[PDB]
């Protein structure tokens, strides 16, 4: 069960995907972030996925409807797992530390502008240990804060 | 807070903050698509499942009658120059009408008519002798 | 490593298959038997089947064999239960009810896709009533009866 914090972090990863800011998507955007972050979802089975929550047959679906659609019934070491590659997803190279340059390379990705010293000042906000990387529990760190 | 050194304080900690939800924002978003990623792979394999028993139970329901009806047959089967010849005509109209089911799918209720054929012609063979 | 009575149904059902009688039938045909025999592999885990005992081209398979896949396959079985969990995913509410549309595109569409024909037979047997509304559990019970 979702804590009022993380749908309230959950509204924000959504205007990712709702650039626009009506509020509502399509499976349009939710190919293009995902595909962004190097997944591969064929048209078949996002049409699918909006089915299950487009009540309205609208073919545009809207954030509960978002979030009900990220759910199922997960195992025990489920939740983690996610966690983890959600890491694996900054950490691309595997080597368990996230860097400056693979930082940037996820938000170029999902469009965010920024410059190098922004980027840096990231990196910095979060690396707790005082390495200039960001390992798995400081990422855990940060996303809970 | 009005003086201009605590209102720069709070300047630091809003740029903290702001930074502490840029991460948050393409965190959590990282993390939607690893949930999304996986929704897919959970109704794919559970359609699959669907898809499996289905494929079976539509198979299953038209041989299991023909191999039903085989065996009702060939336990018939399993159960000197006259009463040979009459008998032995017998057992090669019973491995036709079991190679006549081995050879063309056909109902229930047509394997039944013919095998009370066989054993009503045969019960009469086998009363006699 | 299975039962007098089991090896003996089964050859009962081999036997249909085999005209003439070299305990021999086409690998197209193990799927045919396994399934009258009331098993439920997928269409992936036929092909391996296949092409783990049709090295040499020929496509046979004799009695032996299939018995060696008729134990492996036994020991990895979907319950009832299972199979009722997985239709449970597409009942958007809860019912205990889907409706026929949502099945046939499900389907036609995802996983290993059914034809619209053999569709058509299932919705034929589970939508007697013609509502457009399939009670899956009964239709499992069915089907695994
Ligand atoms: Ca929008
Ligand atoms: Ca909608
Ligand atoms: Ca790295
Ligand atoms: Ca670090
Ligand atoms: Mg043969
Ligand atoms: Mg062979
Ligand atoms: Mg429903
Ligand atoms: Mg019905």
């Amino acid at each position: 069960q979702l804590t009022e914090e993380q749908i309230a972090e959950f509204k924000e990863a959504f205007s990712l995907f709702d650039k626009d800011g009506d509020g509502t998507i399509t499976t349009k955007e939710l190919g293009t972030v995902m595909r962004s972050l190097g997944q591969n979802p064929t048209e078949a089975e996002l049409q699918d996925m909006i089915n299950e929550v487009d009540a309205d047959g609208n073919g545009t679906i809207d954030f509960p409807e978002f979030l009900t659609m990220m759910a199922r019934k997960m195992k025990d070491t489920d939740s983690e797992e996610e966690i983890r590659e959600a890491f694996r997803v900054f950490d691309k190279d595997g080597n368990g530390f996230i860097s400056a340059a693979e930082l940037r390379h996820v938000m170029t990705n999902l469009g965010e502008k920024l410059t190098d010293e922004e980027v840096d000042e990231m990196i910095r906000e979060a690396d707790i240990d005082g390495d200039g990387q960001v390992n798995y529990e400081e990422f855990v760190t940060m996303m809970t804060s | 807070k009005s003086d201009p050194d605590h209102l720069a304080e709070l300047v630091k900690r809003v740029n903290h903050w702001l930074i502490c939800s840029r991460w948050k924002k393409v965190q959590w978003c990282s993390l939607s698509v690893i949930k999304l990623k996986n929704k897919i792979k959970y109704r794919a394999e559970a359609c699959i499942k669907m898809q499996k028993t289905i494929r079976m139970w539509l198979c299953k329901r038209r041989h299991k009658p023909r191999i039903d009806g085989l065996v009702k047959v060939g336990t018939l089967k399993k159960r000197k120059q006259e009463m040979s010849k009459q008998v032995k005509d017998l057992e090669i109209s019973i491995d036709a009408l079991m190679a006549k089911i081995k050879s063309t799918m056909m109902t229930r209720e047509q394997i039944q008519k013919e095998y009370d054929a066989l054993v009503k012609s045969s019960a009469v063979l086998l009363s006699a002798l």
